[PDB]
């Protein structure tokens, strides 16, 4: 069953494991980026740090 | 008598007299009635079960 | 009734967890049953709740660390007495009023739930009989005296030290709640259902050996290990009570103390008594007073 | 049924064959009274090879302890009837409610009256009240190594005897003096019982108090759980026999602890309130006098000072 | 698979007209009961 | 007796080793901390000295006045001040400005100031005198000092000396001061550290006795929600009577504070009222049963039955709380007269007080009032009062507490 | 179909509901009539 | 079977947090919608 | 099912719902921030 | 044996359970009937809106 | 059984919940247009936005 | 029992659990469209940040 | 090879986090280093 | 056997809590507190 | 013989005495590196 | 059935060692992380001088 | 192995644990002891 | 299995205890070295200890 998996990762993830553990990967940088983006912005209203 | 403090037509000290001796009497009846139906009773009419075990 | 679920009402499969059966508790947490009732009574404590953590977090400002700091001590306030039973504006009693009305439908819901549940099952629903000396206990204290007195401010705060305060309040304004014809009774129930549960434990404990905890199977047919209670308690004190019995006065000494209690609460109002310990002068019941002072 | 191998058992075994001893119709008193009649294993009989005490004068098992009982409970009830009921305010039936019994005054520190000073009655009755306690407490051990059974009902008793211990005995031991103890009379101890907790400032506030508050609590709505699913089941007759208990809370509440969980959780429950409770008073008056404020280290903990 | 989607979502639909009649009805010009 | 006597050696050697640690705690406990405790128990209890306020007046950094004084703090303007004070007496025997202490010679006047007006403030001769010129009010601290002096006298001989079970102490200036001169605590750490954050509605009592529920009948301050210190401050400094004490009936004496009686209040505002007794509690450093029976809080016991728990001169301590309460309420109503100095803003920062002994009153103004832990400071006889045991008979005691200012 | 069960509970929400608004109009301080 | 769970709880969290700041906003004098 | 991973997905992210309300609530309550 | 149901909602009712709706219908409707009475009496003795 | 549901929804239903689900629409649809005017007059009473 | 999932998917889950999971996600587009026009309305009403 | 590194792997996380989380609301309650205080 | 291992947690827990004590009493004294003293 | 759980133990009791002590020297008026 | 150290073959195995090994790259670059922010904020300012 | 039917070698090791670290214990509590009461003695 | 663990301690250990206990001490005096240049280094800052 597990085919599109990295090979070192065979023991801990199958396809259907594997294939949910890459879009939790994809959507932290979606939930990332955008966060990264707000806090700059709320940055240049006032500053908390010096 | 004038009692201030009356909860119907209860005069306080009728109350409390009457509450106490209630729950004495109470708890005296239900004490016998326990240990009377307590173990399995055998007469002449027949063997009556413990308590409740005859689903009946 | 509804019972809505996918497996007569059970949603999910058993989980076992082993650890437990070593204390001696059973491992099993089972299927969940999703009612109709049990759904009712969940989606209304789950809006209780949030009302009543809402209202109490907007106190502090909705500074988290505050929050937890006075969490305790914070609370919601009932309607004043001004406006008797009335509805007043928010952040003043309104918020009381949703919360108090949501958690009524929430114990109600919760009662029909486990009514509807045991009769389903084929079982008498003794436990619902059971939990209607709590709800009354909670009806009288919570709508029935307020709605009696025309003031909802006489009813407690929704808070964890609210209640003590309620308690506190309410003792002392009324007169010494200690000379309370049915605060008495009820301290005789609650101490006497202490007191049962301690023993009737303890004996299932130590007859453990004996199958004497397997009482569906000893009220039919008692055996060994019940016969070492009844002689026990026979020799202690010289009476028993078999499996049926004890369970008939554990079940009647707790419902017993809601009522004698609820009637308690519900007499302590200027209708009917006003001063606890002037009806224990009027009693004779108290140790003499005193002189006043010479001035 | 699946008792986790990687750790400690703790749990109970069944001996041999108490399980096929169950008659369907219940024994009577006359075939079960005699079995187990055993003449021997007592706290006593053990120590002192052959013991007696003209034992079981009815229903009672009469035993050295249950002596020591009777000694101790004829001169206590002496002493308390005679001076609560016999010398009081009012009337006999009156003084029944309204009798006391004084502790001895603050200058007799640690020390007994003489017969006749105001503080003697209290003396004599807790001492031979606590010596009638203890005598019932190893009467209870007596009578359960008699039938082979666990300590519990004597260990519960005696955490009982122990709230009593530390108000009238370790308390005033504690603090210097007997005039530290309670008040007996029914009335009397109800006053006493409110005045102490008041002194310290709302007794409410104490965190042992609202432990043992919880555990009454908690005691009494188990009481009413357990009573209500024995007596709802005991009739049923039908597929599950015992588990019909067990499926009908995993549908009310989901986790069914079973029937020897329950009555060790009901031992618990009511166990360490009282135990709370006995932490609380020996707490009260010794390190803190005042309940309210002693909350003050609260506002200043290093994270809450904003 | 709908039947209980159906019955929990009345019950909601009716706790939701509650709450909101009753924040209505609590606010002090919209209170249609004091006048 | 078989091998299992192993466990009643256990046992027994348990026992041995718990008497053994037990009795070596309590030893190092005497040794390190009842030792400590002892001495410093020693110094609370005790009454308060002139010398206390010498030490602190010569024990202390000089400071630069910006109002136009010389420094009134440290041992050389201790020194120069009392060497003036010689130099005017010498000049002047008989007094020449004094409106308060009519019938003093220079002497007295000396010897009473530069003790129980210099100790009993903390501060040097140069706080209100002028050096050189003794008798001349140059500034407004000197006409707060006699407005002040004034208040003792009033105080004194309108609530004081009526107490009953006087027990014999006076008020001298050092009994709210506290040798400090300005800021003075009118409420404990207790108090703000103890009292929650809530908001309440207090219902005030009627002359009738009866409360008054729709707020436009109500005291301005608290016709809105207030915080729960508000509260327990309004109920202080606004406390009448209307059923004065009769010792012919038991369920008189009963004030703005009272809740069970026939009228009543409703549960909400006991939590007000135990908050006040609370807060009374605390500034007294006593409980509750120092004059309340928990089985009443309305009666008046004198000789009440059970002394363990209770304090026996109950219904005493009872009235003259009653009577204070009363003159916290005078002092809060009449404070513009006897010489208080108003503050423009609530001082904060360091020095200041609470923020909950600074008050506005009538006239608009912000005073810093006295309150219940001011005289008190958690001891229930103020440690700053004078005893008449302790007050010389005639000529001496003139020099201790006047004739003047005693009433 | 549970066709008894739904009569069974529409009739009692009917009474609950007929019960809160009677209570709440009642209540109000303009409706309850008992100015006579 | 496919875990399909989440979109139970994702309903239920999206009706409790617009709960949330349909209070939070509330409770804010200015920006109350509610007095007139 | 050779992993926790499905379970252990759940956990991490309610384990940053529960971090973003936290640190919303502690900024909205600041008074130098306060949006609403 | 369900004559008395029509064809259109047959698989979801039988004959007493289609009684019992008919019956539970003209009570449903009657009872509206009777609110609009009531709610005019109350509006031509007490007018709440306008 | 399954042929007045469609061709598509089919999996997820059968005759008796189609039925028992497409009187919820109509429902829910027909309350929503009452409540929709109630909101209107309620708002024409008086506006709580600007 | 699937044959309209895309081949990526088929593995994980069949027809009847992807064609609900469309429904939520038309659903959740939409409902993302009304929160964005309904919170531009209250932006212009009176901005919350500067 | 069965030992509960998983098991204590789980526990190392949260303890973390729980310090992390106390240490940080010190230094926030700390008026010399409160930043959102200015 | 019989109970040795009950002895050795008890010895240890008590030595903990009376050591704990004993420090905590020591650092209350104003002489020998040693983290609080100035000059 | 528990040499897994007494590790538990000791690695618990070195935590929970560090919190105390730091916490006690951080409250010393001398000893204090944040309020400084 | 694992591949692990000669030496921790008794505890490990290629799956658990695997997590093992996650846990420890993520512990040093935690290190490395939080050594920034505390010599940030040393410098910002001192507080133990 | 051990002529003493209370222990065992087993038991009779963990109890030796025991044994020893008191030694050190009085060793080093003596000393510190010792040094804390040569700065500011008692009686 | 017993192969590691020194003779002497046959009775309670087994194999892998012993290199947890090993790990634990090593953990123990490297604490123990780092805590004792911490002391020191502290000692020379505010002495506790005249
Ligand atoms: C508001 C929630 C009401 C509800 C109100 C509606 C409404 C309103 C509609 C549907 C419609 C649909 N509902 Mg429905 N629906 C409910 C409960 C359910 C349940 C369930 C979990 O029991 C299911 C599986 C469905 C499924 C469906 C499909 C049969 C149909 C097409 C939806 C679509 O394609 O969106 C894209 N409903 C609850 C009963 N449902 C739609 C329909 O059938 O069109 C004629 C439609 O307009
Ligand atoms: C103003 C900055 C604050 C402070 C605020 C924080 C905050 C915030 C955090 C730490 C955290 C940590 N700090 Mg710090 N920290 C301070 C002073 C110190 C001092 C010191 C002796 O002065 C030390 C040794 C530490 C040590 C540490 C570690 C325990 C840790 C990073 C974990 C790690 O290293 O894994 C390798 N802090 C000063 C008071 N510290 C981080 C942590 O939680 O560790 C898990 C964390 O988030
Ligand atoms: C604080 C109490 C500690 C303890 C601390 C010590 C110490 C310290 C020593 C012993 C030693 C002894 N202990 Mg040990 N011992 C404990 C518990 C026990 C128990 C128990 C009931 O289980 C028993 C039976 C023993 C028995 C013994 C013997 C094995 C041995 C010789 C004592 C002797 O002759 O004294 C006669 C002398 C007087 N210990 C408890 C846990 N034990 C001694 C030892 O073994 O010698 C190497 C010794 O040094
Ligand atoms: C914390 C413990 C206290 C409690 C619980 C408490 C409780 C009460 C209550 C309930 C009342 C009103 C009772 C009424 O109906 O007459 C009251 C009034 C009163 N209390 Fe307290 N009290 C406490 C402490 C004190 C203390 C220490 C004093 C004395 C210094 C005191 C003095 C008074 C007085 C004089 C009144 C009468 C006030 C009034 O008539 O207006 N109380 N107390
Ligand atoms: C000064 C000036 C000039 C202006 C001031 C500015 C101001 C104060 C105004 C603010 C206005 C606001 C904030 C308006 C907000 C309107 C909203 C949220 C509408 C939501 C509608 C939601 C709707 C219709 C939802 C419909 C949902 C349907 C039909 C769902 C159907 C379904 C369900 C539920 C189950 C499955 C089947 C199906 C998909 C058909
Ligand atoms: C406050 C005062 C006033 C004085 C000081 C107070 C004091 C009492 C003590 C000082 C200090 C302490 C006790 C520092 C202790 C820190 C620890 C142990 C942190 C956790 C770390 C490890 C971390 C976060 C790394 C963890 C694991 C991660 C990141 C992910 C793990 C994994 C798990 C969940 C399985 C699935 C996925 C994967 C295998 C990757
Ligand atoms: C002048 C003479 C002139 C006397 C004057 C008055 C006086 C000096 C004394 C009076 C009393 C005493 C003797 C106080 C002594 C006290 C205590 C209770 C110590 C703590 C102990 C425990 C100690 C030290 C060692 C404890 C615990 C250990 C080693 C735990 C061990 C163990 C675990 C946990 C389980 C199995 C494995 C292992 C052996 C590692
Ligand atoms: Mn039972």
């Amino acid at each position: 069953d597990d085919d599109l998996v990295p090979p070192k990762w065979r023991p801990l993830f199958n396809n259907q494991d594997w294939l949910l553990h890459d879009i939790v990967v994809k959507s932290f940088y979606g939930f990332g980026v955008i966060a990264a983006i707000a806090h700059l912005l709320v940055y240049l209203w006032k500053p908390w740090l010096p | 008598g004038e009692a201030t403090q009356m909860i119907g037509p209860l005069t306080p000290a009728i109350l409390c007299w009457a509450s106490l001796i209630l729950t004495v009497l109470g708890l005296g009846l239900t004490f016998l009635w326990t240990n009377i139906t307590a173990y399995a009773r055998r007469t002449r009419t027949g063997r009556k079960p413990t308590a409740g075990s005859v689903i009946k | 009734d509804l019972e809505l679920g996918r497996d007569r009402g059970r949603i999910g499969k058993p989980i076992e967890i082993p650890l437990l059966e070593n204390f001696g508790f059973d491992s099993q947490l089972g299927p969940f049953y999703l009612g109709f009732w049990n759904a009712v009574a969940y989606i209304t404590g789950g809006i209780f709740t949030f009302i009543w953590l809402m209202v109490m977090f907007a106190q502090v400002n909705y500074n988290p660390v505050a929050f937890a700091k006075y969490f305790v001590v914070l609370q919601i306030d009932p309607p004043s007495s001004r406006y008797g039973l009335s509805f007043p504006p928010l952040n003043e009693g309104g918020w009381w009023l949703i919360a108090t009305f949501f958690l009524t439908v929430s114990i109600f819901a919760w009662y029909m739930h486990i009514y509807t549940r045991a009769k389903a099952l084929g079982i008498k629903p003794y436990l619902a009989y059971g939990f209607t000396g709590a709800i009354a206990l909670y009806l009288v204290i919570y709508i029935i005296r307020p709605v009696w007195m025309g003031d909802w401010s006489e009813a407690p705060a929704h808070g964890i030290k609210a209640l003590l305060d309620w308690t506190n309040n309410v003792s002392v304004r009324y007169g010494n709640f200690y000379y309370n014809p049915f605060h008495m009774l009820s301290i005789f129930f609650l101490l006497g259902s202490t007191l049962l549960l301690a023993m009737h434990a303890g004996t299932i404990w130590a007859l453990e050996k004996y199958a004497a905890h397997e009482e569906w199977n000893e009220i039919q047919a008692p055996g060994t290990g019940t016969e070492r209670a009844q002689l026990f308690w026979r020799w202690c004190m010289g009476f028993n009570a078999n499996a049926y019995s004890i369970h008939l006065w554990a079940f009647w000494f707790a419902w017993l103390c809601g009522i004698t209690g609820a009637l308690g609460v519900f007499f302590s109002m200027p209708d009917f008594v006003n001063n606890w310990f002037q009806w224990g002068i009027e009693a004779g019941i108290n140790y003499p007073q005193g002189p006043t002072p010479p001035v | 049924k699946a008792k986790d191998p990687r750790f400690p058992d703790f749990s109970f075994t069944v001996v041999e064959g108490a399980r096929a001893t169950r008659v369907p119709g219940g024994r009577t008193i006359e075939e079960i009274e005699p079995e187990y009649k055993i003449k021997g294993r007592t706290t006593f009989s053990a120590i002192f090879r052959y013991d007696p005490f003209d034992f079981w004068v009815g229903p009672f098992y009469v035993g050295f302890w249950g002596f020591v009982s009777v000694i101790g409970i004829i001169f206590g009830s002496y002493f308390y009837i005679n001076e609560t009921i016999l010398k009081g305010p009012y009337s006999i039936p009156q003084n029944f409610f309204a009798g006391r019994i004084d502790p001895p005054p603050p200058e007799l520190g640690l020390g007994f009256a003489a017969p006749g000073e105001p503080g003697f009655a209290w003396q004599m009755t807790v001492l031979f009240a606590t010596i009638a306690f203890f005598g019932w407490m190893m009467r209870q051990v007596d009578i359960s190594m008699k039938l082979d059974m666990g300590y519990h009902v004597p260990i519960a008793f005696g955490v009982a005897f122990s709230a009593w211990l530390v108000l009238q005995v370790i308390r005033p031991i504690a603090l210097g003096m007997w005039h530290e103890g309670f008040v007996l009379g029914i009335m009397p101890h109800l006053d006493w019982v409110s005045n102490f907790g008041y002194r310290y400032n709302n007794f409410f506030y104490n965190p042992f108090h609202a432990i043992g508050i919880t555990g009454l609590f908690a005691s009494t709505w188990l009481l009413a759980c357990h009573g209500s699913l024995i007596l709802s089941a005991a009739q049923y007759r039908g597929p599950e026999g015992g588990d019909i208990e067990n499926v009908f809370f995993r549908d009310v509440q989901y986790y069914s602890v079973g029937e020897s969980g329950v009555h060790r959780l009901g031992y618990i429950f009511a166990i360490g309130g009282i135990l709370s409770a006995d932490l609380c008073i020996l707490l009260s008056g010794w390190p803190v006098q005042d309940w309210v404020s002693f909350w003050n280290f609260w506002n200043n903990l290093p994270f809450w000072s904003g | 698979p709908v039947r209980t989607n159906i019955v929990i979502f009345t019950i909601l639909g009716f706790v939701v007209a509650l709450l909101i009649h009753f924040i209505v009805l609590s606010s002090p010009e919209y209170n249609w009961l004091s006048n | 007796s078989d091998r299992q006597l192993a466990i009643v050696v256990s046992v027994a050697v348990g026992i041995v080793v718990a008497v053994i640690t037990t009795a070596t705690f309590w030893w190092v406990y005497d040794l390190t901390l009842g030792r400590a405790q002892r001495e410093a128990a020693q110094t609370a209890g005790a009454r308060w000295s002139p010398s206390d306020g010498i030490k602190v007046i010569t024990s202390s950094p000089p400071v630069t006045p910006t109002d136009g004084r010389q420094n009134w703090m440290g041992t050389q303007a201790w020194n120069e001040g009392v060497q003036a004070g010689q130099a005017w007496i010498q000049q002047y025997p008989n007094t020449v400005n004094v409106q308060v202490l009519i019938g003093m010679s220079s002497a007295q006047i000396w010897t009473y100031m530069q003790q129980y007006v210099s100790g009993a403030l903390g501060v040097g001769c140069q706080y209100c005198h002028n050096i050189n010129n003794f008798a001349s009010d140059e500034y407004p601290q000197k006409i707060a000092a006699r407005n002040m002096l004034r208040l003792v006298r009033d105080v004194n001989a309108e609530f004081i000396v009526n107490l009953p079970n006087w027990q014999g102490n006076y008020v001298q200036c050092a009994t709210c001061h506290n040798n400090a001169p300005n800021n003075l605590e009118g409420f404990g750490a207790q108090f703000i550290n103890s009292v929650p954050p809530i908001k309440v509605t207090v219902d005030p009592l009627d002359a009738n006795g009866m409360a008054i529920l729709d707020p436009a009948q109500k005291p301005e301050a608290i016709r809105e929600p207030v915080l729960l210190k508000d509260a327990i401050l309004f109920y202080i400094y606004n406390y009448q009577v209307w059923k004065p004490f009769d010792p012919n009936d038991p369920e008189s004496g009963r004030g703005s504070l009272a809740l069970t009686y026939d009228g009543g209040r409703t549960q909400d505002q006991v939590t007000i009222n135990q908050n006040v007794m609370n807060y009374q509690a605390w500034s007294l450093g006593v409980g509750c049963t120092f004059c309340h029976n928990s089985r009443n809080f309305v009666a008046y016991e004198l000789n009440p039955a059970g002394d363990n728990v209770l304090n026996p001169l109950y219904a005493y301590n009872k009235l003259k709380a009653q009577r204070m309460l009363l003159l916290t309420t005078w002092l809060a109503e009449n404070w513009p007269r006897y010489g208080a100095i108003a503050k423009p803003e609530i001082p904060t920062g360091s020095g200041a007080a609470s923020r909950y002994s600074y008050q506005r009153l009538g006239d608009g103004q912000i005073y810093n009032v006295p309150g219940c832990y001011t005289c008190h400071q958690g001891n229930n006889i103020p440690l700053a009062s004078i005893n008449q045991a302790n007050i010389p008979s005639g000529d001496a005691g003139i020099v201790v507490l006047p004739p003047q200012i005693r009433g």
